[PDB]
């Protein structure tokens, strides 16, 4: 079943809807990627139900302006569902993506400024 | 992109002014580099700028830093680190998920428990990791 998700970036569009989000590593272990996603780099990408938990990250705290990107997928998993009482930021409604996912998923990127305010216009990415 | 912050540093006993850079270049490279004196201390490279700043401070062993990303219960989550370049990370409690409140910047001040290695803050994290 696909669910749509969404995730903070700084990223450009332009890179974005052209290269999808990649991952950093190989890693498919998703303990692993809870405890440490850089060691090892691990093989997700990281998104979330909510579209509110992604403004602090796209901002870097209220320090600057950023992107969310929104995506439709069927792959991603459940943190909170596959590791229970054990996730260790079950706030953030995460939605770990192996292996990344495809630019043709990514519907599209709305931009905050870093007083957390979402700008009027979401840019929708053309390979829809 | 380049970003500067002003930070405080403790270097040998002093307290002392230093100035970050943070150059985000294409392809995930995250480069941090730490001014004194208008000389470059050191410099990191990595993918995201918590394991840029452990790294600096693991070059600097002299140094105490006085930031949130440098102190004892901090860590990013995968989330925090994958979607901010690792800027955004969490203060943790004992036995507690992280909460939206716990949120911190890593190069805002922080004057107290961060006199303790990268290293002790990797245990730290597992041990905090564990008791969940």
């Amino acid at each position: 079943d696909y669910i749509i998700t969404y995730r903070g970036d700084t990223r450009s569009f332009t890179e974005i809807f052209d290269k999808g989000f990649e991952t950093l590593g190989p890693s498919k272990d998703l303990y692993k990627h809870a405890l440490d996603n850089r060691a090892p780099p691990s093989d997700f990408v990281s998104t979330t139900i909510d579209p509110t938990k992604t403004i602090s990250f796209a901002t870097k705290y209220g320090q600057k302006s950023g992107y969310m990107y929104t995506m439709k997928t069927n792959h991603g998993i459940d943190v909170n569902k596959a590791l229970g009482a054990r996730s260790p930021f079950a706030a953030e409604a995460e939605i770990a993506m192996p292996g990344g996912v495809r630019a043709e998923d990514i519907l599209g990127a709305r931009a905050v400024n870093a007083d957390g305010e979402m700008w009027d216009y979401t840019i929708l990415n053309p390979k829809r | 992109d380049v970003d500067k912050r002003k930070i405080k540093i403790i270097l040998n006993g002093e307290m002392e002014e230093a100035e970050l850079h943070m150059i985000t270049s294409p392809n995930r490279h995250c480069c941090l580099k730490i001014f004194h004196n208008n000389n470059q201390l050191a410099e990191s490279n990595d993918t995201d700028y918590f394991s840029c700043f452990a790294d600096l401070r693991n070059q600097l062993k002299n140094i105490i830093f006085l930031c949130k990303g440098a102190k004892i219960n901090v860590y990013p989550s995968a989330m925090s680190r994958d979607m901010s370049d690792g800027i955004v990370a969490y203060e943790t409690t004992l036995g507690q998920p992280g909460l939206p409140e716990n949120q911190v910047h890593i190069f805002d001040f922080e004057d107290k428990y961060v006199d303790i290695t990268p290293e002790e803050q990797r245990k730290f994290h597992s041990q905090w990791f564990e008791s969940l």
